[PDB]
């Protein structure tokens, strides 16, 4: 517990990160649907 | 391993001190050079094969196959313990006011507690206890009258072999019995490796003879220990073949049991004995050297012309025997492993500085970590190295690309020859774990990692071998599932809304804008930002306004189409990888992950209609993959829980489809029953599922009213055929018969 | 595994009969096609990974993770044993001159030895011993006066659950104590799985109910057994990492011990219970079908217009319950392994004809043997596959060149990345063993094999890694040493002179 | 032991084989020495 090297976020960036997570999820959904399209 | 605190302080000071870039380059070069040298030592070590093979089979602490014993490794920190004087007592004698005790050996005593005084000690071994000049005083303690417990605390621990207790102020000379009181003794001691001191010439000669005898014994034990290596390598060769043998601790492979017995049973004992003899030799050498130096100094001081050469404080420590027993052997496996651990810890601390991170990755650290330290060491150090490799690529597109290239190349090369050898597919766990760890940590290079994961997935999604499905497709599906379903929001403004309401863009109803074929080829026109620019932002009325929106949308879409990249149409193909994954019998987790994937793919009704259409097309697989469909059904019945979806599916003509499937596999059941007598413990699962599905379709009133006139014939034919069954009958067929009869009676009430 | 004698005779007949080349081609194609299909079945099998990894760690008899139990693997040939009557005795009654005994279950008795009479038996289970029309006579014996041991022999073994012994010609009715003599009984028997016969309708209803109960119990045990598979996968994945653990039978890796306990301890017990229940179900089904068939034939015989349908000898066996329990399950791992063993044995027999050898090597057998059967099966089968691969190249320069190319390519590819992965150099033992076996046999293509060995030696002689030295360089050095120092001559004129 | 398939040299050919073995041994010795020649 005495080691110094073992001991090495706001709300605005929190909503920003949540919105970015939603956008990435939607992009992955679209990208996975694009591989099932009939040839 | 003694240098944990040093590297801790070194890393902290290097991180907190602001310094020029040249010094940063020097420090990074030093750390990486030490790491590289230790890796080279490890991989070429003569015992590397034996230890590497044994690590995964037996549980061993040390490396007992070393030619040069290592002082650092055989001298751990032994703590003080409370020991009864009687347990180490061997010989005793008593007189009127003195008691003399001999121990079985030498002990480092620190405190003596007596529960109901002058204490003397010496470190000279004698055979007769009876045998004032050969005793050393240790502590004089007075007692309050009537006291019962006394604690003689020695400020400096004493190394003693014989003790003496004398009652200076206030016993049987034959038996030692005393009627005034009875005394018991406690010691705060521990074993120690030390020898009798040398005071004259004959003692020196005896010391020399003793050291020669010890060296002879050590040589014999060392040869015995080294004689075990050929047997160990023979057993290793026999284990590596892994040929099955026919006969619960005794059911393990006999060769593995023999390996454990050979290593942890005999090599360990020989190593411990050799360590003890080496310690004795070192103690004797130290004593002899100290005596020789003292005699030489006494001889030199007698002359007057020569002046005594003064030594500084550090020079005295260097010259004296003080700096003699703290150095590790050169060809030591354990010490090299410890240095590698320290290098990993220091590098992990250093990498939190972005400039140091860039210099480290420019040195070529990622490839060295990938080739050598991914699969070597304990589990903790392996996870540590994975963390460091993920940290080195935190926001560097080039480093991320390099790591992805290593992973992809290794997986592809292993997968090429997987057909002829499953070991290749079984030895990708660390590469895939690294990919998982890198993806799970969000950053600005997420797109490259996702591209790597998806490329590996699409490359190995169509291989039916269970090892590939368990070791490659499952990990990629878990990554995809983690990306599709992000963790629930924790912010106060979003504590209630779902992830569907958080997106800043609204996808088009009938079109798909993401294009995977061009994206996988790194086309900048099909990137993530380009895709996001193509979608309308989510907006934060009279009939005229609604009409205006309608025609504006329609003719703007027409204008865009006339101009034209062309978006894909939402027409899902009926044969893909999805059917293969959804029903794979290799592992159930892959099916569950795919089910969650496709459940999340159906949120907006435009995609839900196509998803339900595809899942309905997959209906005929219930018979072939009887119990393996348990997941898929649990998804399908979840997706049609609302009535209007059932009505839509009925309007597309699935009721004749389900009826025909039921009739066909009932005919198969009759044909099998007529011919054979074998038992199937999954018989009637497909029948039960399909009939339950038909019941669920029928229960709603509109379809029941409409579709009764076409389904009665199939229902009654199936009921009669099932009633004809007499031998190939199970519980599930009984339940199917009951439910079909219930449907038959419900239909005929009008 | 029942078809050892058949393939033995088939290989012998194909070898002894001289035949045209078209028939030889058809035979070779058939054998190779069966081998290929069995290999394809084995590699893609859902339990292939679990069994393949478990083989090298634990010692187990059978494959207990199978969805459809295989009758062939579930009913080995159990032998007759000598059992004392009192060991299986449960209930007994003595009367003035008769004795009635009930056993623990149904037993197949062959001969009875009596130490110091009429024998009756039946196979109806009753709960009370007190509970001439429900007995079947077995053998009537006359004894010479003063006889002490009589060995009654039953020409046909009897499947019985209750026995009765009568003294027709020369005991206590309460305790059964006899003052004249003391009798002790021995049986040449073995346990049997059979059910009570059916004679009327109520017995049919009882049989149907018992079958339903047995099926329910079997389903429960089957689900219990299939519930073990995810735990086995988790332990297998933990074992594959092989991370060192710090702490001599208990010094083995704890995960390997847990794997042994999970497979050989619990999966085995569940499989055994399931097999017993399946056998009981099968016996009950057979009894029910036999009774139904007899009833149907009796009903049809009463009508006069209809003629009795004559059957030939083979048709009777096909229709009746005689040919009902001799078929293996479709997706069975053990049976596929047995068929692959039979294919290897037959091909080894076939390859001793040079024309068949050429046809076989033209089919593409060497690559199939290299990719699939070199590392699969027991040790004996692996050595046999190496022998067959060596034999196929006995005097064929093209076949020897092809095999050498395969070996050299695999060794080179493994050695390219040996720095980053030791298993690459540790998974070449079978290729080097193949090379050793091929070189050790003297033929006319020794030069190509020696070239392969020397090329591999010079390619990997400068690598300092111990795994390469132990796994590549040592084998090549042994080959070279064997070639340099040939065995001492045995001819009479060269018995003394040196090489 | 009843399996048929399990049960599946003169002196002149023996001397010939011994001489051939000696010749092959000599060839292998020459080949091995040829790789130790200084370049
Ligand atoms: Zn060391
Ligand atoms: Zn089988």
């Amino acid at each position: 517990s005495q080691f110094l090297l073992t001991r090495l976020m706001s709300e605005t960036e929190r909503q920003s990160m949540e919105s970015e997570r939603a956008d990435r999820s939607l992009f992955v959904q679209e990208l996975l649907l694009s591989t099932l399209v009939r040839e | 391993r003694k240098a944990a605190q040093f590297v801790d302080l070194l890393g902290y000071f290097s991180l907190k001190t602001p310094q020029t870039e040249k010094k940063l380059k020097e420090y990074s070069q030093k750390a990486v050079e030490i790491l590289r040298t230790q890796n080279h030592i490890l991989t070429n070590h003569p015992n590397s094969n034996i230890y590497n093979t044994l690590s995964g089979l037996v549980e061993f602490d040390g490396y007992y196959l070393e030619s040069d014993p290592c002082l650092v490794c055989n001298n751990p920190e032994v703590p003080f313990c409370y020991i009864k004087l009687s347990s180490i007592k061997v010989d005793t004698r008593y007189t009127t006011t003195q008691q003399v005790v001999k121990l079985i050996g030498s002990h480092t005593i620190s405190k003596v507690t007596v529960k109901i005084i002058n204490l003397y000690y010496n470190n000279r071994t004698v055979q007769a206890i009876v045998e004032p000049a050969r005793w050393h005083k240790a502590k004089k303690v007075q007692l309050t009258p009537g006291q019962t417990e006394v604690k003689i605390d020695l400020p400096l621990p004493i190394v003693a072999s014989n003790l003496m207790i004398e009652f200076a102020d206030f016993l049987c000379n034959a038996c030692g019995f005393c009627k005034y009181a009875r005394f018991d003794f406690m010691l705060y001691a521990k074993p120690c490796c030390a020898v009798d001191p040398i005071e004259n010439e004959e003692d020196r000669k005896k010391a020399v003879s003793n050291i020669n005898t010890l060296l002879d014994k050590a040589d014999r034990v060392y040869h015995q220990l080294m004689g075990h290596r050929p047997q160990l390598e023979n057993l290793l060769c026999k284990v590596n073949e892994a040929a099955p043998e026919k006969p619960t601790s005794a059911s393990v492979n006999r060769y593995i049991l023999q390996l454990a017995q050979e290593y942890c049973g005999d090599c360990k004992n020989s190593f411990d004995e050799l360590s003890k003899i080496i310690q004795k030799v070192f103690a004797s050498r130290k004593e002899l050297l100290e005596y020789d130096l003292q005699q030489r100094e006494a001889a030199t001081k007698s002359s007057r012309t020569s002046v005594q050469p003064t030594f500084t404080a550090s020079q005295y420590r260097a010259l004296s025997v003080l700096g003699c027993g703290h150095t590790s052997s050169t060809k030591c496996y354990g010490c090299a492993s410890a240095v590698t651990e320290h290098c990993i810890t220091l590098l992990r601390a250093l990498a939190t500085n972005p400039a140091l991170r860039h210099i480290l990755v420019s040195q070529g650290l990622i490839r060295e970590l990938f080739d050598y330290n991914l699969r070597r060491g304990a589990a903790a150090m392996r996870e540590e190295v994975r963390q460091l490799m993920c940290l080195l690529t935190r926001d560097n597109p080039e480093a991320t690309q390099q790591m992805n290239d290593l992973i992809i190349g290794k997986v592809s090369t292993a997968l090429k020859g997987h057909w002829a050898n499953p070991d290749l597919a079984s030895s990708l766990q660390y590469e895939m774990l690294l990919l998982t760890d890198s993806i799970s940590k969000e950053d600005s290079c997420w797109e490259l990692r996702l591209r790597c994961a998806l490329s590996l997935f699409l490359m190995a999604v169509n291989i039916k071998t269970p090892v590939v499905v368990e070791n490659i497709t499952l990990m990629c599906l878990r990554i995809l599932q983690k990306l599709i379903k992000p963790p629930a929001p924790t912010s106060k403004k979003n504590k209630d809304v779902p992830v569907e309401a958080l997106t800043t863009v609204k996808p088009y109803c009938n079109e798909i804008h993401a294009q995977a074929q061009l994206w996988l080829k790194r086309d900048p026109k099909a990137s993530y930002d380009a895709w996001k620019k193509c979608l309308p932002i989510r907006g934060i009325p009279s009939k005229s306004e609604l009409r205006h929106l309608y025609l504006t949308e329609k003719y703007v879409w027409r204008w865009k189409q006339f101009l034209s990249t062309s978006p894909l149409d939402l027409k899902l193909g009926h044969n893909n990888w999805l059917r293969q994954v959804l029903f794979t019998p290799a592992t159930q987790a892959a099916r569950q992950a795919a089910c969650t994937i496709v459940e999340a793919l159906a949120t907006i009704p435009s995609r839900k209609q196509q998803v339900l259409d595809l899942l309905t097309s997959y209906l005929d697989e219930l018979s072939i993959a009887g119990e393996c469909a348990a997941e898929y059904l649990a998804l399908y019945q979840k997706l049609i829980t609302s009535a209007h979806w059932k009505v839509y599916l009925a309007a597309r003509g699935v009721l004749p489809y389900v009826g025909n499937l039921i009739t066909k596999e009932i005919a198969r059941l009759l044909a099998l029953e007529e011919a054979t007598l074998s038992t199937d413990l999954q018989q009637g699962y497909a029948l039960k599922s399909l009939t339950g599905l038909l019941s669920s379709f029928v229960e709603v009133e509109s379809i029941k009213r409409h579709f009764k006139s076409r389904l009665v014939g199939t229902v009654l034919n199936g009921y009669l055929c099932l009633r004809k069954l007499v031998v190939q009958r199970t519980k599930l067929i009984d339940e199917t018969q009951d439910m079909l009869l219930e449907m038959l009676e419900d239909m005929t009430t009008g």
